[PDB]
RNA sequence: GCGCAAGACGGACCAGAGCGAAAGCAUUUGCCAAGAAUGUUUUCAUUAAUCAAGAACGAAAGUCGGAGGUUCGAAGACGAUCAGAUACCGUCGUAGUUCCGACCAUAAACGAUGCCGACCGGCGAUGCGGCGGCGUUAUUCCCAUGACCCGCCGGGCAGCUUCCGGGAAACCAAAGUCUUUGGGUUCCGGGGGGAGUAUGGUUGCAAAGCUGAAACUUAAAGGAAUUGACGGAAGGGCACCACC
RNA sequence: UUAAAGUUGCUGCAGUUAAAAAGCUCGUAGUUGGAUCU
């Protein structure tokens, strides 16, 4: 050390950091884009979602809350959003 | 190698370099030579980057061919696996063995009977050579090491990233150094390769 | 609590300088500590330095040239008197002939000889050398 | 030992308590 | 002056430790502070084997063993041998003795 | 170091660290001077010429002048970037 | 108890180290070449020197020690020392690599390589020691 | 040996492990309110740090009434030891030890180290929460979920190492960033005794707690470390002027 | 009586072991208080 570049950190660096502690701030959560395997409804949910999401008229539920990031019911899939 | 095209590495070289398991660590990092590597395997291994060995091997040859006087630099082993090494490097360009053990008062006590005073030091292991090597820090004196991943580089100036453990490594290591010494010196031709084989520096076990 | 972020400021950077670094990061940035750090560097003691946003306090990256023997805050920001300037810099500067004192005034923040030349007192924010 | 003498200062305090009263 | 880090003990981020009584002494100890052994040892000994398995009605019976635990306060492992004193550098050394050998 | 007329009135002067850039004294027994040899493009021989650098004890005792001498020689060329 | 002492030694290790070629195994001829050279007292501690002397050489043919230094033994192990196979340890048909090395040998531009095997790495992450 | 009852107590698992403001906290199950850490692209928007007065809790012992009293056991009665023993050892045994309700506010209550905030070296572990990744296992499968394995992040109890720097040193990654002396704030010390005593005030049923002198006396008392001498401290070696 | 006394310390002392951090926490007065506007 004695010489680091405390300017341009290398993205592997920054990604491993604390998110507060990072050069400049940036959450680690994202919104999700999730499908119900019944219903053609396309729902947007949070990454780290506290509430139990369901489809509002096809009934269903779409995740559970856990103590980190939202857990995906079975036969439902996601892509994360931009 | 200041990027020059005749002082690049090649494939002779690299061939033999894998074959005597240089660039092979330990399970261990020193948080100092963390520059010198390139991954850590699975089965918790740190692989050496052969560049980087490159380009500090070549820096401690020119840092060797600048002392005028060839006796003023004096070579260092401990441990066996290196006294066929330096008394064979000091045996082709000249400088000063100490093959064994290191007697305390060598650089620093001037009454002594094998008082000297080198303009150079390398040597074989900073955590074997340790005294010989601390000893440098009372009179002036620059360093250069064999370093393994878990070696640390305190007094140490010119730091080699190597496997220095195994025999074919050290020996092999030891006779490339000499290699580039006589090549930069002007001594040898760097067309032809050298008649000499890496196998006399090798260490036996009886 | 973090009450005056500019002692903050200037205990990292004279700890960094201290351990032989090349770069300091200072978080949070102000203005004060902006004003500070510029008439250090136009003495050539730190150098060029950069201000990062954050949407925030920002922070600041200074390069560090090895110049640096102290630098120091004073608490509470004493009130000086023009004719009350030669005892401070006796108390505080290693020597007469470097060293500097740096106050705020009604003209800006400035050093010990700068006031004397502009006539004006202020209070004191530090010093350096 | 200062166990003791704090011990022995505290029996003559209580003496003193009865034979020096504001009835004297 | 202070002799030990540790301050004698193995207390470390809690108040109060529940004391127990030396096995020899019946004296309070705190548990964190008493030198503890288990001994796992036969009920007959290598002077009565012998007797035993000629009187014993059962072929390829399995004798079987003690399990003691036994708690010492700091002056009867010292008195009785069980710990002894050693030199201020020794003092740092806490691997246990090599008896497994 | 010098008066009014003009005149050097020091007895010498110091060196000072290509790294840290640190005043070397004259007791400062743990410090080294180094050269390292420079070559010709073509034949990649000794020129005869050489470039000096030199670390302070303080700076060598922290373990950081293995990495200090690889950073002055790849300033100045002799080392290959990266 | 029979020990000898650091004058015997010192001067029987300085006559064997100065005179290898003369001394020998037989300790009546080794007691006859100490007289003609070394200008020793009485015939007590003559042989002294001369019985270590005959008991000191039987020790070199076993090889060296760490107390004498004859030019001849140093001929002798660099003899031995200048010693290279027709067919060196290093020059191999084929070099097994892992996997990990050689995207390292990718990234120096050694892709072309011929005499390198990929491997297959270990599965179990399996590398420590169990505590306790 | 088979039963019955009484009160006390939660072994081994139990750790340089966890929780609590500190005293302190360990059998199962259920109810009641509370809490840290982690997760968060939620919300308010300076709402904060330390604190005279004033308050809550505060081991053990001790004091008042009710209940119960297994064990242990101040006092006391004995038996031993001893020159003497009003002690250490042993046999009994009162108050107490336990519970309910009020007092008492003290400990080597100690990390002998106030609280809040920033910066300054490495390494391996451990407890909790989260994130990622080959591969084993819950028997042969679907995914989650658990138990291992390899890492990363945050907050904790600690450990090893270091010419970071400090210190009288022992030693301390804080006891560092101190003549290159200023981040905020509370309490408290000024050679050794007299003496935490007398006196006044105040609280308490009492025992006592808190506050707290002076006259006089004295050249040292004291802290770290070093060579010896000695130890009814532990390990080794030698001698027919030691033994066998 | 002043300096010496940085042995009254605002400048400028100490509180692990030499004299010394309240058993612990709350809390009013007092003291102190984060960016940010030519
Ligand atoms: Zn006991």
């Amino acid at each position: 050390p004695l010489a680091k570049d405390l300017l341009h950190p290398s993205p592997e660096e920054e990604k491993r950091k604390h998110k507060k502690k990072r050069l400049v701030q940036s959450p680690n959560s994202y919104f999700m884009d999730v499908k119900c395997p019944g219903c053609y409804k396309i729902t947007t949910v949070f990454s780290h979602a506290q509430t139990v999401v369901l489809c509002v008229g096809c009934s269903t539920v779409l995740c559970q809350p856990t103590g980190g990031k939202a857990r995906l019911t079975e036969g439902c899939s996601f892509r994360r959003k931009q | 190698s200041g990027a020059l095209d005749v002082l690049q590495m090649k494939e002779e070289d690299v061939l033999k370099f894998l074959a005597a398991g240089t660039h092979l660590g330990g399970t261990n990092l020193d948080f100092q030579m963390e520059q010198y590597i390139y991954k850590r395997k699975s089965d918790g291994i740190y692989i050496i980057n052969l560049k980087r060995t490159w380009e500090k091997l070549l820096l401690a040859a020119r840092a060797i061919v600048a002392i005028e006087n060839p006796a003023d630099v004096s070579v260092i082993s401990s441990r066996n696996t290196g006294q066929r090494a330096v008394l064979k490097f000091a045996a082709a360009t000249g400088a000063t063995p100490i093959a064994g053990r290191f007697t305390p008062g060598t650089f620093t006590n001037q009454i002594q009977a094998a008082f000297r005073e080198p303009r150079l030091l390398v040597v074989t292991d900073p955590r074997a050579d340790h005294q010989p090597l601390t000893e440098a820090s009372y009179v002036n004196l620059p360093t250069i090491a064999l370093c393994n991943t878990d070696s640390p580089l305190r007094y140490v100036d010119i730091a080699i990233p190597c496997n220095n453990k195994g025999a074919h490594s050290v020996g092999l290591m030891w006779w490339m150094l000499a290699r580039e010494v006589l090549r930069m010196r002007g001594t040898i031709s760097r067309e032809h390769p050298w008649e000499v084989m890496p196998d006399l520096y090798f260490y036996r076990d009886p | 609590v973090r009450m005056n972020v500019l002692a903050d400021a200037l205990k990292s950077i004279n700890n960094a300088e201290k351990r032989g670094k090349r770069q300091v990061l200072i978080r949070p940035c102000s203005k004060v500590i902006v004003r500070f750090l510029t008439v250090m560097m136009k003495h050539g003691y730190i150098g060029e330095f950069e201000i990062i946003d954050d949407h925030r306090a920002g922070k600041i990256v200074v390069n560090l040239t090895g110049r640096l023997n102290k630098c120091g805050v004073i608490s509470p920001r004493f009130d000086v008197q023009l004719k009350d300037l030669e005892k401070w810099q006796n108390n505080l500067l290693p020597s007469r002939q470097f060293g500097f004192i740096v106050l705020t005034t009604s003209a800006g923040i400035m050093d010990h000889e700068e006031a004397r030349r502009k006539h004006t007192g202020g209070k004191i924010l530090g010093f350096f050398f | 030992r200062a166990k003791w003498r704090k011990k022995r200062m505290r029996r003559l305090k209580r003496k003193r308590r009865k034979m020096r009263q504001r009835s004297k | 002056t202070k002799k030990r880090r540790n301050n004698g003990r193995a207390k470390k981020g809690r108040g109060h430790v529940q004391p127990i009584r030396c096995t020899n002494c019946a004296r309070c100890v705190p548990k964190d502070k008493a030198i503890k052994k288990f001994v796992i040892r036969n009920i007959v000994e290598a002077a009565a084997v012998r007797d035993i398995s000629e009187a014993s009605v059962f072929d390829a019976y399995v004798l079987p063993k003690l399990y003691v635990k036994l708690h010492y306060c700091v002056s009867c492992a010292i008195h009785s041998k069980v710990v002894r004193n050693r030199s201020r550098e020794a003092r740092k050394d806490r691997t246990p003795p090599p008896r497994f050998r | 170091m010098q008066n009014d007329a003009g005149e050097f009135v020091d007895l010498y002067v110091p060196r000072k660290c290509s790294a840290s850039n640190r005043i070397i004294g004259a007791k400062d027994h743990a410090s080294i001077q180094m050269n390292v040899a420079e070559v010709d493009k073509v034949t990649g021989r000794f020129n005869g010429q050489f470039k000096t650098y030199a670390i302070c004890g303080a700076i060598r005792r922290m373990g950081e002048s293995d990495d200090s001498i690889l950073r002055l020689a790849k300033a100045d060329g002799i080392v290959s970037k990266n | 108890g029979r020990v000898r002492t650091k004058t015997v030694k010192k001067a029987a290790r300085v006559i064997i180290e100065k005179y290898y070629t003369r001394l020998g195994n037989d300790f009546h001829t080794n007691k006859r070449v100490c007289e003609e050279i070394a200008i020793i007292p009485s015939k007590k501690l003559r042989n002294k020197i001369a019985g270590y002397v005959t008991h000191l050489m039987k020790r070199i043919q076993r090889g060296p020690v760490r107390g004498i230094s004859i030019k001849l033994q140093e001929e002798e192990r660099e003899r031995r020392d200048n010693y290279v196979p027709e067919v060196s340890a290093l020059d191999q048909e084929i070099i097994e690599v892992d996997p990990d090395t050689k995207e390292m040998l990718k990234l120096l531009d050694f892709g072309s390589l011929s005499n390198l095997q990929v491997t297959q790495p270990t599965v179990g992450m399996n590398f420590k020691t169990p505590r306790g």
